[PDB]
RNA sequence: CCGUGAGGGAAAGGUGAAAAGAACCCCGGGAGGGGAGUGAAAUAGAGCCUGAAACCGUGGGCUUACAAGCAGUCACGGCCCCGAGGGGUUGUGGCGUGCCUAUUGAAGCAUGAGCCGGCGACUCACGGUCGUGGGCGAGCUUAAGCCGUUGAGGCGGAGG
RNA sequence: GGUGGAGCCUGGGAGUGAGGGCGCGAGCGAUAACGUCCGCGUCCGAGCGCGGGAACAACCGAGACCGCCAGCUAAGGCCCC
RNA sequence: GGGAUGACCCCAGGCGGUAGGGGAGCGUUCCCGAUGCCGAUGAAGGCCGACCCGCGAGGGCGGCUGGAGGUAAGGGAAGUG
């Protein structure tokens, strides 16, 4: 019994189309360049998505060595101070109380600048 | 009054009426959970050594589900090596009542 | 929760003498204060930067030879265009231009630290027009 | 000579790109006074053969 | 296939591709590769596998008790509803589907035209047809005859 | 309301009539005949005749007065292809397309 | 149709249940269309069943004329849509060297591919050798054939 | 001592039989070569996935199942990019 | 380890990868199942889907087109991607 190809292979190729979809020229509209293409954003996602988690502490930290520096000390100095008394708060929360909460943030400072 | 928790090996800021995703929780829906603490703030300020003694943080488990599909795609060039997986992640989204500290 | 993301900020404006200060070692301060890197709420992608006014910019100072040994220099595009030029002459020609070459390759490079620069204003002299904006001026 | 061809096809938006400058500039036409029907400038009117106020041809 | 065999264009200079002739599969209307020909799928199971096949089939249904016998059908001459008759008294109503395996022409004419009746000289009666079936019925004669081959 | 007319299997060249139909799109019925008429090209004979054939339907059969009439709609899609031979040199042939084209146009009534 | 000749060798199917295949009127030389009319359906109108993809065009929303680039991915923000959420879009900041092939090694200035759709490459028969699910087991098994059936199976011990 | 994707044995299926850089020991070469030919090892090959090295298969770090807007570290780094 | 056996639960550890070995599955054509079931209150196919289940290949649901065919659990055979 004879089996072509049918109705298999074209929807296969709707498949990549879609998940193309909105990809510059051929690359949405071509099947083979929407492979090649969803070849890569599919590695550069799951590339950045690990990346993210670096993105923002990085960023993080750029706020709150700023904040850090309004009371006379750098990020550096206060990241041992809240070790050395034993503070476990966390760059991302750090990073808005330096904003939204800056008298909470200013104890926090505080409490480092003496637990050296 | 507001409070920073910690479940999930992640810490968040919480208040009274916050819907908060956080990892799933052995929790039955419906039931209230307490949270550890690390800091108290807005009206009188007190900072957690790592944490603080008796407060906590009671929340009502709204339910249990799965965060949308991302798309974990891996492949290598010139090599024939593709792979495709789904994954949703797991989560509990929580109610905050109350700051009992 | 979500990292915090400021609303459109008011900018400010510093006033910056030069006088005796060190080249690159004030380019530094102002570039920081472009990228806005002072501010708690910094934020990569907008200007959310001082405005910088620097004045008596033909006063800076340098360390060594270098008014003799720095070679500022360009490539007018077409063969033997590259144009040697030293420190010494740069300011008595065009001195402004020490100090905003200077910060402009302590700026990021593409769109946003290009309109970084452009909040960059280095005038030689005592003055400023900038009057009407009453800047903040900074001691560094 | 050496036979010079295209090293790659040109997009859509390539050709499109260079076809900025093929509108076409819409003819000059103006009003015969004596039969105001539209025509261009300078020229004997097909309409009623009129051409400085005075008759020139058969219509 | 029906091409001939020349060297469609020359080996090389063409600035074509290599060919020969039109007849290759790779072409279109050409040949097929490793499609099918005539085969024997027919092949020699082992009798004791279906002397005790048949054995086993015939059981199970006496398991479900769904076999039945008779000594003759009574009243049957070659019509249909001469059967139907008889199977209603025999408790065959119609909703299951029936072997009826027997030597008697005029039983097996009867009823083969039924939906939901298989029709069988017992020298013939084999295993698909029983599991085919919800019930199973014989003559004492295609009982017997049955005996006398798995024994 | 619309009244439209379709000039199909038109032999002639579709990015060739564009250029006259773009140059009509949108305007009055008289301001595209005025335009139509003294445009120097080919194209002109096809989108014109078109133009009134619908301005005929709208008028005629749509009841839709000639004088509220404006171009609402133009727009020239291409048709099959001749596929015409053209023996370059050395015994190569080529193909030419001879191109047919399909103008349609609507108008409609710029009340006011 | 190609070849002087032997010889080579295509492409090309489908309206609808029934032509009831569009009288008549209108723009046009015509082609073609616009109403009328037929039909359950007319983007089933004969260039006709379904009508995908490349390819072309019209309208709309976002966006772009100091920018740089395997064109995408992550975060944020602005506008549009749908009714603590989602969809489309892209301004800025971060990151980022196509697919396949052959290679010690390619984004690779090494090969192949303009694009799309369909054909397109590890099979079959006999024999052999391991493994495996079963049947019988110092025993197992039949081959061509004969009978039966008309998708009924049984016989056949020669022989291996 | 060692319970490890350790080892012994029988049997089925392979692919490989064009390697390359580095380090140390030699020969050949000119105490040349991103040279060549052997030996122990390592890595790339197959890790052209990740960090450092401005950028770079093989130098330093480190063996990527998947997700997080959490924490600690290695090489390398902390005036600005 | 439970419990008894693949019922699901707990603890621990493994899971970069070309040539290549192995295992478990999806999907296409066809046969028994089928004198059956689905179908004009609309088959197969086609265009959308931001919803559902699946690691994934894929499977359902809904809306538009489409207008007469399609075919389940469980198995069999290939011109099977
Ligand atoms: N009387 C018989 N042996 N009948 C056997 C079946 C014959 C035929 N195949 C049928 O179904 O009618
Ligand atoms: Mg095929
Ligand atoms: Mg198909
Ligand atoms: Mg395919
Ligand atoms: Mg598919
Ligand atoms: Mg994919
Ligand atoms: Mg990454
Ligand atoms: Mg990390
Ligand atoms: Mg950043
Ligand atoms: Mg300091
Ligand atoms: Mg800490
Ligand atoms: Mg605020
Ligand atoms: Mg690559
Ligand atoms: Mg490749
Ligand atoms: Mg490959
Ligand atoms: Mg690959
Ligand atoms: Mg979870
Ligand atoms: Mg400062
Ligand atoms: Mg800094
Ligand atoms: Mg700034
Ligand atoms: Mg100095
Ligand atoms: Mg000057
Ligand atoms: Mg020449
Ligand atoms: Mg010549
Ligand atoms: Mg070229
Ligand atoms: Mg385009
Ligand atoms: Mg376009
Ligand atoms: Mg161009
Ligand atoms: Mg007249
Ligand atoms: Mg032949
Ligand atoms: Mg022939
Ligand atoms: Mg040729
Ligand atoms: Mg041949
Ligand atoms: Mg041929
Ligand atoms: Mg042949
Ligand atoms: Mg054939
Ligand atoms: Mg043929
Ligand atoms: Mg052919
Ligand atoms: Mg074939
Ligand atoms: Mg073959
Ligand atoms: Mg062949
Ligand atoms: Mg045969
Ligand atoms: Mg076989
Ligand atoms: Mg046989
Ligand atoms: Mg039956
Ligand atoms: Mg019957
Ligand atoms: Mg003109
Ligand atoms: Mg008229
Ligand atoms: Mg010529
Ligand atoms: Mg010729
Ligand atoms: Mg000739
Ligand atoms: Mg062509
Ligand atoms: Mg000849
Ligand atoms: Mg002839
Ligand atoms: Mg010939
Ligand atoms: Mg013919
Ligand atoms: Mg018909
Ligand atoms: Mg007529
Ligand atoms: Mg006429
Ligand atoms: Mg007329
Ligand atoms: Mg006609
Ligand atoms: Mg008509
Ligand atoms: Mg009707
Ligand atoms: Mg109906
Ligand atoms: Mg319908
Ligand atoms: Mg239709
Ligand atoms: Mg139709
Ligand atoms: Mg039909
Ligand atoms: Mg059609
Ligand atoms: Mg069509
Ligand atoms: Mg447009
Ligand atoms: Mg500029
Ligand atoms: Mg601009
Ligand atoms: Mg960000
Ligand atoms: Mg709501
Ligand atoms: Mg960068
Ligand atoms: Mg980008
Ligand atoms: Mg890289
Ligand atoms: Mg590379
Ligand atoms: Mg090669
Ligand atoms: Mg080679
Ligand atoms: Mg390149
Ligand atoms: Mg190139
Ligand atoms: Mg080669
Ligand atoms: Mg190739
Ligand atoms: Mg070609
Ligand atoms: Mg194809
Ligand atoms: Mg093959
Ligand atoms: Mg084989
Ligand atoms: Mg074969
Ligand atoms: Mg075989
Ligand atoms: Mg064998
Ligand atoms: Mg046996
Ligand atoms: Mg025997
Ligand atoms: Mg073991
Ligand atoms: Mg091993
Ligand atoms: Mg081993
Ligand atoms: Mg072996
Ligand atoms: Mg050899
Ligand atoms: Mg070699
Ligand atoms: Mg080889
Ligand atoms: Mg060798
Ligand atoms: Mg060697
Ligand atoms: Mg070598
Ligand atoms: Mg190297
Ligand atoms: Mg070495
Ligand atoms: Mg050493
Ligand atoms: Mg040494
Ligand atoms: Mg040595
Ligand atoms: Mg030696
Ligand atoms: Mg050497
Ligand atoms: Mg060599
Ligand atoms: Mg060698
Ligand atoms: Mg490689
Ligand atoms: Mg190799
Ligand atoms: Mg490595
Ligand atoms: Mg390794
Ligand atoms: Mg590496
Ligand atoms: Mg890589
Ligand atoms: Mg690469
Ligand atoms: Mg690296
Ligand atoms: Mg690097
Ligand atoms: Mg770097
Ligand atoms: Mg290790
Ligand atoms: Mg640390
Ligand atoms: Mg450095
Ligand atoms: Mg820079
Ligand atoms: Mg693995
Ligand atoms: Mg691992
Ligand atoms: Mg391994
Ligand atoms: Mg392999
Ligand atoms: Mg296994
Ligand atoms: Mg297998
Ligand atoms: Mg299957
Ligand atoms: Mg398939
Ligand atoms: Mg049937
Ligand atoms: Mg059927
Ligand atoms: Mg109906
Ligand atoms: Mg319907
Ligand atoms: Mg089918
Ligand atoms: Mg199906
Ligand atoms: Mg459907
Ligand atoms: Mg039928
Ligand atoms: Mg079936
Ligand atoms: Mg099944
Ligand atoms: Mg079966
Ligand atoms: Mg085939
Ligand atoms: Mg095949
Ligand atoms: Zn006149």
């Amino acid at each position: 019994p004879r089996a072509k190809t049918g109705v298999v292979r074209r929807r296969k190729h709707k498949k990549i189309l879609k998940l193309a979809k909105g990809y510059w020229g051929l690359r949405s509209k071509s099947f083979r360049k929407a492979r090649e293409t969803l070849f890569a954003a599919g590695n550069y996602a799951y590339a950045h998505r690990k990346r993210r988690k670096r993105d923002f502490r990085r960023l993080w930290i750029v706020r709150i060595n700023a904040a850090c520096r309004q009371h006379g000390l750098n990020y550096s100095t206060f990241i041992h101070g809240l070790k050395k008394a034993g503070i476990e708060v966390d760059r991302k929360n750090l990073a808005d109380l330096a904003v939204r909460e800056p008298q909470v943030f200013a104890e926090l400072v505080e409490r480092a600048k003496a637990a050296q | 009054m507001f409070a920073i928790v910690k479940t999930g090996g992640k810490q968040y800021r919480v208040e009274p009426g916050l819907k908060l995703r956080v990892e799933k929780l052995d929790a039955e829906p419906g039931a209230t959970v307490e949270l550890p603490v690390l800091l108290l703030g807005g009206e009188k300020t007190v900072v957690g050594t790592p944490v603080v003694e008796g407060a906590s943080v009671v929340a009502e488990v709204l339910g249990h589900g799965r965060g949308k599909k991302i798309l974990v795609s891996k492949f290598k060039a010139k090599v024939q090596y593709r792979r495709k997986k789904g994954h949703r992640q797991p989560y509990t989204e929580l109610l905050i009542k109350e700051i009992r500290g | 929760m979500k990292t915090y993301v400021p609303k459109q900020v008011e900018p400010r404006w510093v006033l910056i003498d030069a006088e005796g200060k060190t080249l690159g070692r004030l380019a530094t301060k102002i570039a920081t204060l472009l990228r806005g890197k002072h501010r708690p709420d910094w934020t990569p992608n907008v200007a959310m930067g001082d405005f910088v006014v620097v004045v008596n910019a033909d006063k800076i100072r340098v360390t060594g030879k270098k008014l003799e040994q720095k070679i500022y220099t360009r490539y007018s595009g077409y063969p033997g265009g590259l144009k040697k030029i030293p420190l010494e002459k740069m300011l008595a020609t065009h001195p402004e231009r020490v100090l905003e070459h200077a910060v402009k390759g302590m700026l990021p490079k593409g769109p946003l630290g290009r309109r970084l620069f452009k909040r960059l204003k280095v005038y030689a002299g005592p003055d400023h027009p900038h009057q009407a904006q009453r800047p903040e001026k900074l001691e560094v | 000579a050496k036979h010079p061809v295209p090293k790659k096809k040109t997009s859509k938006a390539r050709r499109d790109a260079r076809r900025s400058h093929h509108a076409l500039t819409p003819p000059t036409l103006v009003p015969c006074p004596e039969c105001k029907a539209m025509k261009p400038p300078h020229t004997v009117c097909p309409e009623c053969g009129y051409y400085a106020g005075r008759k020139v041809l058969e219509v | 296939v029906a091409y001939s065999g020349r060297k469609i264009w020359p080996q090389k200079h063409t600035g074509r591709a290599r060919h020969g002739d039109i007849g290759a599969p790779i072409f279109v209307g050409g040949g097929v590769v490793f499609g099918p020909k005539p085969r024997d799928y027919s092949y020699t199971l082992p009798k004791k596998v279906r002397k005790k096949g048949l054995a086993m089939a015939v059981a199970d249904r006496a398991r479900e008790g769904k076999l039945l016998l008779v000594e003759a059908f009574a009243g049957v001459n070659g019509k249909t509803k001469e059967f139907l008759a008889w199977a209603k008294e025999a408790g065959l109503d119609g909703s299951e589907s029936v072997l009826l395996v027997t030597g008697n022409e005029l039983v097996r004419r009867a009823a083969r035209n039924l939906p939901w009746v298989v029709t069988l000289a017992p020298e013939g009666l084999n295993v698909y047809d029983i599991v085919r079936t919800e019930r199973l019925v014989m003559d004492l004669d295609a009982w017997e005859v049955f005996q006398n081959r798995i024994g | 309301m619309e009244a439209k007319a379709i000039a199909r299997y038109v032999r002639i060249s579709p990015r060739k009539v564009r250029l006259v139909v773009d140059l009509i799109r949108g305007k009055s019925l008289e301001e595209a005949r005025n335009i139509l008429r003294y445009t120097n090209k080919r194209g002109a004979y096809f989108v014109a005749k078109v133009l009134e054939s619908a301005a005929a339907n709208a008028v005629n059969n749509h009841d839709m007065l000639e004088d509220r009439l404006y171009v609402k709609a133009a727009y020239v899609d291409e048709g099959p292809a001749l596929k015409r031979v053209l023996p370059r040199a050395r015994g190569r042939a080529d193909i030419i397309k001879k191109r047919t084209s399909h103008i349609t146009v609507i108008l409609g009534e710029k009340h006011g």
